[PDB]
């Protein structure tokens, strides 16, 4: 507010201006990352659309019908198969205020600030516009091995169910939608899904050799190749690689062919990148049965 | 004074004689206790099973005898503040 | 030894060590087999992943368990030694006891009830793996092709898959195959399970393994070359239409 | 517009010095008054013009003048805790008609809570004492905030929705406060609600040799038990503990005397889970000559959050499945896609009934 | 939020009931699926919408300005229009079309829809109303 030096009485509030406080909010400055560089998955690309995209483009599809339109969606798969590119498309034609968090934030050092930072989160961007708070890859609580934050097993209680609260205890009109993905959910307290707020699940897996055809095509849409690469023989030569692999592989023949300055790629750097690839940043998993 | 006595309770008669013995004797006797040559106890620790409690007596000892009484709660003795506690 | 109990009812009412378990099956590889009226065909494919093994040397993945009839399964390997063979030694067993050649209904049957034991018995743990088998009895030409769950529920089936992508090829099975009227050569028996591997095994070759079981006691295994031979066919009927 | 007509009147309340009094709270009072300033500077003052001789009252907030020190005007005492002003919500949209089923789960809460809040002359003629405190736990799922809320909305009064979480603070001892601010509201605002949510982060001994953080935790309850059953019992308002683990509590947070009716939640049968698609029938789109009683009988026995699932899910076939509305046909699909397919892993329900 | 303010207006004024529950039934006129508008994708001033609104305004209740009548606000009535769009062959056999609006998806004769085209060919125009879809012996795709 705004007091007086000599008679000391109100003069009138002051409005926060310059952004609502915290700016790190994740405004999305919208680079615009359209869907044809996620292109290939449109077999689940379409079921998020309907569950998010949806009722905020088209709201008279859900309210005409009757039904609660759900407030997210989770997901699961191994990594490197377009989770984290799968939401930001989403954002971009929706035109709305989205989140991005990182679930390893949801704990902090001092014993009492964990739950109130989630309390923050949601009530400032439940205020501005339909927003979206979307927490990529959580691994909060679980394989501490944390000196310095650790809290104990009384930030495991308070933090997490903090969550589970502006799902069920926070009345919303549903204007908010809360997506969570990560590597592996079965480590997380499967009380904080509460899947009758959450209707719909989306599970990953690797694509075939009809699939990779589109994912290679999208990341060579603005590389220059010569005319010995094929397509079709990259592909054939992909076996146990998600999409992020895909472009591991394209990343890295561009690189060797900028050590030589070559505007279009070789087919020699094709068959170094793909051995690089398969050592190093290609891991035999540890399923090891067959 | 509250309005809580000693004929609220029944059959703890064995335990109520020795809280008399503690707070409420040395109210009066003292004076006897003094010429024995004993002294009386500076306070008695009160526990029992994960439930309630004799809290219900502890009024009846600030009620019959008539005598001040100061209510001091545990857990409002933390704060943030250090020293206050204390004070 | 372990007396300690495994399987224990899930407030649901079911089991977590008979659900957790089929989780197995549906990410192992796909067996899928079909029954003709003079026939039966079992199809399995392999891991394509894993390069470099050769076909002689390396078990075959449909297990004979007697001459006129075989087991193919899809699921845990480690689980599935132990029922393939003290199948066989009961196989002999019956031979010994009631001078008796065993029949496709009592096989089944005996596994799906061993299973039902190691369930029901404190200090192990239910196999992971899920059987198909398949075969004729003695003195009959009808077709017996049973399933054997993990959780030792079985039953008889025209055309059944199991293993990963299994919804897909079942779909696939119910409108092309129709049980009213089964396929009475051996011909079309093969490319009604070479239409399945389709949409599993995605162009591959040497990753699937076809196993014909014929009357009589006769087995005729395909061979790489022989396998190919039918893909051919159906590709060259399948874009063009 | 309105800035015009209150000039007028800001000549005798600007110009002239009346507002400017520094507010601080009284300590001794002599029928000389000892008040301690934020600054912590102690004096002495007396009454006033228009004060009141009764008003002044021990441990209260008392404006006085900066230049002479006077009492003026008294204030409604702990002015320092901003965190209970929002905790207070008004008209929740959860109506007492949205909670489902003809169970014991309804009537044995409006009869300790509504009951003496509407009718308080009712117990009074057999001379009982209504119960103070509830209990409702239940499995995770079946819905139990809504019928918190449903309950505010037939007392028409004030509602206090708690979080376990919000009970423990960044230091150390500001949680033993944070309980006297609820029941501070009780005396002051009379007939309202206060509603815990999730106080196993809270309750429970725990005991001592454990990781050794957790004494700050196990102070809250006894500054919490203290407040509601202490020495002098001082009660009004119905109290309500709700969470997700009953085992973990407090064992003697588990016993009566701080709670009466105690009310577990149960999953609806055959006849229970039909009224839930009943009521969610007037909403959507429901085709004529349906019958309800089998889609809930195919589905096993599960918590009302899956439930409520199969109706909206329903709706999510009208788009790729090509139909118009929910038919009979999308119904059986969602057995083995809202059921069915969303078991997995992850799927609650039944599942953890402990820790 | 608005609608819910109002309450503290019925002590003052004992119409108050009706005069508030008045216009939020006018609101939902219709079943809450139709409306009053004087455009259209032809643009056409259409008078009689210009003939109720404008004149319900002032006067609408007895107590409202001067001394009135109950009478006055029940020519909304003759202006509603409401959005359809049907599709015959020869003797009003219905065909699904492909229309996704709000309640729905894949439509035919008999329901609505509100500014969309569909991928069938009709005759011409391809417009909303009423339509004859007719397919050539090449390309021929019907119910």
């Amino acid at each position: 507010v705004l007091l007086h030096h000599k008679t000391m009485s109100i003069v009138g509030v002051l409005q926060d201006d310059a952004d609502p406080m915290v700016s790190v909010m994740k405004m999305d400055k919208s680079p615009t990352e359209s869907y044809s560089d996620i292109g290939g998955l449109e077999s689940q690309i379409q079921e998020i659309k309907e569950s998010v995209e949806l009722p905020l483009t088209h709201p008279e599809l859900y309210e005409e019908m009757g039904i609660k339109p759900p407030k997210g969606v989770i997901l699961y798969g191994a990594p490197g198969t377009g989770k984290t590119l799968l939401a930001k498309a989403v954002a971009n034609q929706t035109s709305a205020t989205f989140l991005r968090i990182v679930g390893s934030e949801l704990i902090q050092k001092y014993l009492g600030d964990g739950p109130r930072l989630c309390r923050q989160i949601f009530k400032v961007a439940g205020e501005n516009a339909p927003s979206i708070v979307f927490i990529d890859e959580i691994d909060a609580i679980g394989t501490k091995r944390y000196d310095s934050n650790s809290g104990g097993e009384r930030e495991i209680q308070r933090t997490m169910l903090e969550l589970l609260n502006q799902l069920d205890g926070f009345d919303d009109r549903g204007d908010v939608k809360v997506i969570m993905a990560t590597n592996k959910i079965e480590t997380l307290d499967p009380a904080l899904i509460r899947p009758g707020r959450i209707d719909r699940k989306i599970l990953f897996e690797n694509p075939d050799l009809s699939t990779k055809k589109k994912i290679l095509g999208i990341h060579t849409s603005k590389m220059n190749l010569s005319e010995d690469v094929n397509l079709e023989t990259l592909v054939t030569t992909k076996d146990d690689l998600s999409g992020a692999d895909i472009q591991a592989m394209c990343t890295e023949a561009g690189l060797l062919a900028l050590r030589e300055r070559r505007m279009q790629v070789t087919a020699e750097d094709f068959k170094q990148a793909k051995e690089r690839v398969m050592k190093n940043k290609v891991e035999e998993n540890l399923e090891g049965l067959y | 004074k509250p309005t809580e006595t000693y004929s609220d309770v029944g059959g703890l008669d064995k335990q109520i004689e020795e809280l008399v013995e503690a707070i409420v004797l040395p109210m009066k006797r003292a004076d006897k206790f003094k010429d024995m040559g004993i002294r009386a106890p500076k306070g008695a620790l009160m526990y029992g099973p994960p439930g309630t409690g004799k809290t219900l007596l502890a009024r009846a000892c600030a009620a019959q005898t008539n005598a001040t009484f100061l209510k001091l709660a545990a857990p409002q003795l933390v704060q943030m503040y250090i020293g206050e506690g204390a004070k | 030894g372990y007396d300690r109990a495994l399987s224990i009812f899930s407030p649901d009412g079911h089991i977590f060590q008979v659900e957790y378990a089929l989780e197995a099956v549906k990410r192992g590889t796909c067996a899928v087999g079909v029954k003709g009226k003079n026939c039966v065909v079992l199809g399995c494919e392999r891991r394509s992943t894993l390069k470099l093994q050769d076909t002689r040397i390396t078990p075959s993945k449909v297990s004979k368990i007697d001459s006129h009839v075989v087991l193919s399964f899809s699921g845990l390997n480690a689980d599935s030694r132990i029922l393939i063979e003290k199948a066989r030694v009961e196989a002999q067993s019956h031979r010994l006891t009631l001078e008796d050649p065993v029949t496709v209904e009592y096989l089944t049957r005996y596994v799906a009830g061993v299973q039902q034991r190691y369930t029901q018995s404190g200090g192990v743990r239910p196999f992971g793996v899920s059987t198909l088998i398949a075969g004729f009895d003695p003195r009959d030409d009808e077709p017996k092709l049973y399933q054997t769950e993990p959780s030792g529920i079985y039953s008889s089936w025209s055309a059944q898959t199991i293993g990963r992508n299994s919804k897909t090829v079942r779909e696939f099975l119910e409108k092309n195959y129709d049980r009213k009227e089964p396929p009475a050569t051996v011909e079309e028996c093969v490319k009604l399970t070479v239409r399945s591997l389709l949409e599993v095994v995605q162009t591959g070759a040497k990753n699937i393994e076809i196993t014909v079981v014929k009357p009589d006691s006769d087995i005729v295994a395909l061979s790489s070359e022989e396998i190919n031979q039918y893909v051919t066919q159906i590709e060259q009927e399948k874009q063009e239409q | 517009a309105p800035s015009h007509l209150w000039d007028i009147m800001g000549d005798r309340q600007r110009l002239g010095e009346e507002h400017p009094l520094q507010v601080a709270r009284c300590t001794k009072i002599i029928k000389k008054y000892v008040i301690n300033l934020k600054q912590i500077a102690k004096f002495v003052v007396g009454l006033g013009e228009r004060v009141s001789p009764t008003d002044i009252e021990e441990g209260m907030r008392v404006g006085v003048d900066r230049s002479k020190y006077n009492i003026e005007l008294p204030l409604p005492p702990r002015i320092d805790p901003s965190v209970t002003m929002m905790t207070v919500e008004e008209k929740p949209d959860v109506t007492y008609s949205d909670v489902g089923g003809c169970k014991d789960q309804i009537e044995k809460l409006r009869e300790v809570v509504e009951l003496p809040l509407l009718s308080p002359e009712r117990f009074a003629t057999l001379g009982i004492d209504p119960p103070k405190g509830i209990l409702l736990y239940g499995p995770p799922g079946t819905g139990k905030t809504l019928c918190a809320r449903a309950v505010a909305n037939r007392t028409d009064a004030t509602f206090i929705r708690v979080i376990g979480s919000e009970l423990v603070q960044k230091y150390v001892g500001e949680g033993a406060r944070m309980v006297r601010e609820l029941f501070e509201m009780a005396r002051t605002k009379k007939a309202c609600i206060i509603f815990f949510d999730e106080i196993d982060a809270v309750g429970g001994a725990r005991f001592d040799d454990g990781a050794g953080g957790d004494n700050e935790v196990q102070r809250t309850m006894l500054e919490l038990i203290t407040q509601l059953d202490g020495f002098d019992p001082r009660g009004n308002i119905k109290v309500m503990f709700a969470t997700n683990r009953p085992n973990t509590l407090d064992p003697a947070l588990l016993r009566p005397g701080r709670i009466d009716r105690k009310v577990e939640f149960s999953l609806p049968d055959l006849e229970g889970r039909a009224n839930i698609f009943r009521i969610h029938s007037k909403s959507m789109s429901v085709e004529r000559g349906i019958r309800w009683e089998l889609i809930s009988r195919l589905c096993p026995n599960s918590t009302g959050a899956e439930l409520r699932s199969v109706c909206t899910e329903a709706g999510m076939f009208a788009i790729r499945a090509r139909r118009k509305v929910a038919t009979e046909k999308d119904f059986l699909k969602a057995v083995d896609k809202v059921i069915s397919g969303y078991k997995k892993f992850s799927s609650t329900s039944r599942y953890m009934q402990y820790n | 939020q608005l609608l819910r303010q109002l309450a503290s207006y019925y002590s003052r004024e004992q119409d108050a009931l009706f005069i508030t529950r008045l216009a939020q039934g006018l609101l939902h006129l219709g079943k809450g699926t139709m409306t009053m508008d004087v455009f259209n994708d032809a643009h056409v001033l259409n008078k009689v919408t210009l003939a109720s609104i404008l004149t319900t305004a002032v006067g609408l209740v007895s107590p409202s300005f001067m001394l009135k009548h109950h009478q006055l606000f029940y020519m909304l009535n003759a202006g509603i229009r409401p959005k359809f769009i049907l599709a015959l062959n020869d003797e009003g056999e219905p065909i699904k079309v492909n229309v996704r609006v709000g309640q729905p998806v894949l439509l035919n004769h008999g329901e609505r829809a509100e500014l969309e085209t569909d991928e069938y060919i009709s005759y011409t125009s391809h417009i909303e109303g009423v339509v004859i879809l007719k397919k050539n012996p090449d390309y021929r795709e019907e119910e």
